[PDB]
């Protein structure tokens, strides 16, 4: 009764191709590489932990 | 030319005793899990053992193989504090370890609330400070030396090194350093006995049938017969030739002596058995 | 400034003193877990166990002065069991007399759930303290010619009493028959496996019995002292 | 009706495969691997009578809590290593913990189907209870704050519920899995947030409209964490059969997965890194392992624990990594 209702809204919903999606999380990542202290490694001058 | 092998064989005595008891020391501070309270005892005897190979042996050897002390009177008494002092703060620590599983055995509900860290260092400085009254105080003061003309020699001359000692200070040090720890021991290691043969026959009566006392005799057994195999014979001759002199020739007090030394260098095999010891040498 | 570290310091150093009184008492405490299938009662050991001596459901008692901390988590696929893995000891309540009730058997329930609880990742430590309870039931059901077990379990016809089987004092040969029959079935499972880390221990309970808190004590003991033996390769 | 149901789901899968137009591996084959990363320990808090199961950060990266079994609730400062709190508890079987985005109150829970709310920053210096939130009936597995006044706990009842604290109600409940709720993980907008199951599935509730929009498989197990990308159209989750997977909101379907034939053991935690390039996941094999997101090759481990690793966090400026295990110790490494 209301399980077979509940897979009716999920079945019509807009989906875009996978290429776009890897491209916006590879773009994302490339974007966003340069401020990250743990990919690249932060002068020792500037780490609050040593 | 013998004595040039015998000196290939002590000198791997000397590196033996120095290599087994390193392991042990740097294993237990390094790593946080092995840090517990039998562990400070273990700490206690392996540095008594390693200062032993360190100091005693090496001058002894020396001594041995020259034929003659360079050093001088001084650095001899020296040498002979340090020994006795050595020798007596390491057997009183394995009485310390079977009162400890005595404790820990016999009575496991109090074991936890009896021994803490403070006590046990409290045990540790006082088994500590009473070895070291029975060993440089009797020495430095000059309360040993014998009153046979050899002896007065031997003290004047200063190229020789020898030990001569009356029958007061002799059986004294005998008492205090082996004869009173053996009988604790026995009766500890009795009692524990006890324990486990009577869980073994609870456990047999309980479910016999759907499954004899060999491993605790094997146990203990390794640790006694190698104690007293060790430092038996030499607290036998110690108390003989004093009692009654011109019995026993010096080559087998020199021989029962640095036999009773290896004492020192068999104790990590047997004290250091424990899976975690053996992962944390792997890892080393 | 400095000034405002030289207070914090003083704070760290009372929580870190208030630490030291607190690491003996929990210590010096021993923690039990209350386990078995429902309408066996559980709450009726509970309940005459606290009342004597002094969600989720706990249980404060002392006992020749030391500390005894007793809990009940009261459902298949159990998560949150992973959390007891150092525990002293489980105890486990089966009801022995409710082998001809069916929610198939309930005894046969109770012995899959008992198989499932031993052979546990994390149970691989902890011994299971056994209670038989409602004894006085089976024993009515055995003495009256009905329902016998041989209908419900076909291995009862094969069976014999034990040689070392101590009878209950004045106890008919029928009745006896039945509880060893019982209590056997369980231990198989237990000695199957373990490899000597863990035991089992049964025990014959009823409603009105007032003992249980001296086995639970000695069990206890027993189970510490056996750990220590282990541990030291004395056993 | 039954039959109506299998119809409806085969038309799904259809329209998912008809999107696929190539693996993520395939798109990201030319990027220049990270290399090998290395970090050391920081500093070790001490001071835990047990086992930890939980641990947060705070907002300004400087303070977190952790929760312990032995009914302790320790806040600590990993810059000087200094005690600040520490609040008893009245039940000693806790399993969740959170920080709130304000700094003055951090919730609890457990075992006890209630979660409680503390008042850190209260006159006279003494923080005791401010509010006890009872309805579930199960096990508390996670909760987080939205503000100051709202929260959304999830409980081992098979379902989820968003709370008022100033009254203590239930403003709307989420319900639909068919097994024990493990863990969940609000948007960066706080909007929308999702859930993982043990029957081998997640949700994408919606917190204004109080209705499911989609739901994911692919898992073979239970689900023991999960966690969003940092641009909150994708997340990671991680079940104890020693496998990853990536998906995707938009393209609705399963991306890219991490796993490796010489790991099996169960996962416990996974989070994201700063630029979302790194995927840091717990293991049960006494260490944690660093992965690549968009290559799925391991780039370092982590191995200083003597004990299973059982939470993870990572700071919002992206500057350290903190890691509880069952050993009673927590690590810090940059
Ligand atoms: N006559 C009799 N009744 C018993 C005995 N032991 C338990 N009971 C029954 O058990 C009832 C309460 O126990 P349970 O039904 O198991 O309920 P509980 O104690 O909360 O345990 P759980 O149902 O597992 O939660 C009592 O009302 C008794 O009637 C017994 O030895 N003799
Ligand atoms: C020369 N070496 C000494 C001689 C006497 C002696 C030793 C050890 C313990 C004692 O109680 C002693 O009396 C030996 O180590």
């Amino acid at each position: 009764r209301k399980l077979v209702e509940q897979l009716k809204m999920e079945a019509n919903i807009d989906r875009i191709k996978v290429s776009k999606a890897a491209a916006d999380l590879m773009a994302y990542c490339e974007a966003h590489a340069k401020e990250d202290p743990l990919l690249t490694p932060v002068p020792a001058s500037e780490n609050p932990f040593r | 030319v013998w004595v040039v092998g015998m000196g290939i064989v002590m000198s791997l005595i000397v590196l033996a005793i120095v290599f087994g008891n390193v392991l042990v020391i740097t294993a237990i501070a390094k790593f946080e899990r092995l840090q517990t309270v039998t562990n400070y005892f273990i700490t206690s005897l392996a540095c008594a053992d390693l200062v032993m190979g360190l100091a005693v042996v090496p001058f002894g050897a020396a001594h041995i193989l020259t034929k003659t002390w360079t050093f001088g009177n001084f650095w001899c008494e020296f040498w002979t504090s340090i020994d006795v002092l050595c020798v007596t703060a390491s057997i009183e620590t394995l009485c310390v370890i079977a009162v400890d599983r005595y404790f820990a055995i016999t009575s496991p509900f109090k074991y936890q609330s009896l021994l803490t860290k403070n006590k046990a260092r409290v045990i540790i400085l006082m088994v500590w400070i009473v070895s070291g009254l029975t060993s440089f105080l009797p020495i430095q003061m000059h309360w040993y030396r014998a009153t046979h003309q050899e002896a007065i020699n031997c003290y004047a001359e200063e190229t020789c090194c020898d030990f001569f000692t009356n029958q007061a200070y002799a059986i004294a040090s005998s008492i205090v350093s082996f004869y009173v720890p053996l009988v604790i021991m026995v009766f500890v290691y009795s009692r524990v006995f006890q324990e486990a043969k009577r869980q073994l026959q609870k456990i047999d009566k309980s479910e016999g049938r759907f499954h004899k006392e060999h491993k605790a005799l094997k146990t203990l057994g390794i640790i006694m017969g190698t104690f007293t195999l060790c430092w038996l014979p030499f607290f036998i001759v110690n108390i003989v030739h004093v009692i009654q002199d011109n019995l026993i020739r010096k080559e087998v007090y020199i021989l029962l002596n640095w036999i009773g030394y290896v004492n020192s260098g068999f104790n990590p095999l047997i004290y250091c058995r424990s899976p975690d010891f053996r992962i944390a040498f792997q890892e080393l | 400034q400095r000034n405002e570290e030289k207070a914090q310091r003083e704070a760290n150093k009372k929580i870190e003193k208030q630490l030291q009184k607190d690491k003996q008492v929990y210590r010096a405490t021993h923690r039990l877990l209350l386990l078995g299938a429902g309408e066996s009662g559980k709450s009726t050991i509970v309940k005459q166990m606290r009342i004597l001596h002094v969600g989720i459901f706990e249980t404060k008692f002392q006992v020749d002065k030391v500390n005894f901390h007793m809990f009940d988590v009261g459902d298949e696929r159990r998560k949150w069991i992973q959390c007891f893995n150092d525990v002293t000891a489980i105890i486990f309540v089966v009801a022995s007399s409710s082998y001809n009730m069916v929610i198939t058997n309930r005894l046969q329930e109770a012995l899959n759930l008992f198989k499932s609880i031993w052979n546990n990742r994390w149970l691989r430590t902890i011994s299971v303290i056994l209670f038989l309870n409602k004894q006085d039931l089976l024993a009515e059901k055995v003495l009256a010619g009905k329902s016998k077990i041989e209908d419900y379990f076909p291995e009862f016809a094969r069976y014999t009493t034990p040689e070392d089987a101590t009878p209950e004092p004045g106890e008919d040969p029928r009745v006896t028959r039945a509880k060893y029959f019982i209590r056997d079935e369980f231990l198989r499972i237990s000695t199957a496996s373990g490899d000597g880390r863990h035991y089992c221990y049964p025990h014959f309970t009823c409603a009105v019995d007032t003992e249980n808190i001296r086995r639970v004590f000695n069990d206890c003991r027993d189970i510490i002292q056996r750990m220590h033996l282990r541990q030291y390769e004395l056993l | 009706l039954r039959q109506e149901a299998e119809q409806l789901k085969n038309q799904i899968r259809d329209a998912r495969k008809a999107c696929a137009d190539a693996t993520l591996s395939q798109i990201t084959n030319n990027i220049d691997p990270v290399g090998r990363i290395q970090m050391r320990t920081r500093r070790t808090l001490r001071g835990h009578l047990a086992k930890i199961y939980a641990m947060h950060w705070g907002t300004d990266s400087r303070l977190l809590v952790s929760a312990s079994q032995d009914g302790k609730l320790i806040i600590w400062d990993s810059y000087t290593t200094n005690k600040v709190h520490a609040i008893p508890l009245r039940s000693s079987w806790v399993m969740t913990c959170a920080y709130a985005p304000s700094g003055n109150y951090v919730a609890c829970g457990g075992l006890d189907n209630i979660c409680s709310i503390y008042n850190l920053k209260t006159r006279e210096g003494n923080v005791r209870v401010s509010r006890e939130l009872a309805g579930h009936t199960g096990y508390l597995s996670c909760c987080r704050f939205l503000d100051d006044n709202q929260i959304v706990t999830s409980s081992g009842d098979t379902t989820c519920a968003l709370w008022d604290i100033e009254t203590g109600q239930q403003t709307t409940t989420f319900t639909g899995h068919t097994g024990d709720v493990m863990s969940l993980s609000l948007a960066p907008d706080t909007r929308l947030f999702v859930s993982g199951a043990c029957d081998a599935s997640a949700k994408l509730w919606d917190v204004r409209e109080g209705m499911c929009r989609q739901t994911f498989t692919g898992h073979e197990s239970d689900i023991n964490a999960i966690c969003f990308f940092p641009n909150g159209n994708a997340f990671a989750t991680g079940s104890d059969d020693a496998t990853c997977r990536l998906f995707d909101l938009r393209a609705d379907q399963e991306l890219m997965t991490y796993s490796h034939d010489n790991i099996i053991c169960g996962i416990t935690s996974v989070s994201f890194s700063k630029s979302g390039r790194l995927l840091l996941a717990g293991y049960d094999d006494f260490n944690c392992n660093v992965w690549d997101a968009l290559k799925a090759d391991r780039a370092g481990v982590l191995a200083g624990h003597d004990n299973r690793v059982s939470c993870l966090g990572v700071t919002d400026d992206g500057m350290a990594v903190a890691t509880g295990s069952w050993d009673s110790f927590l690590k810090i490494w940059n």
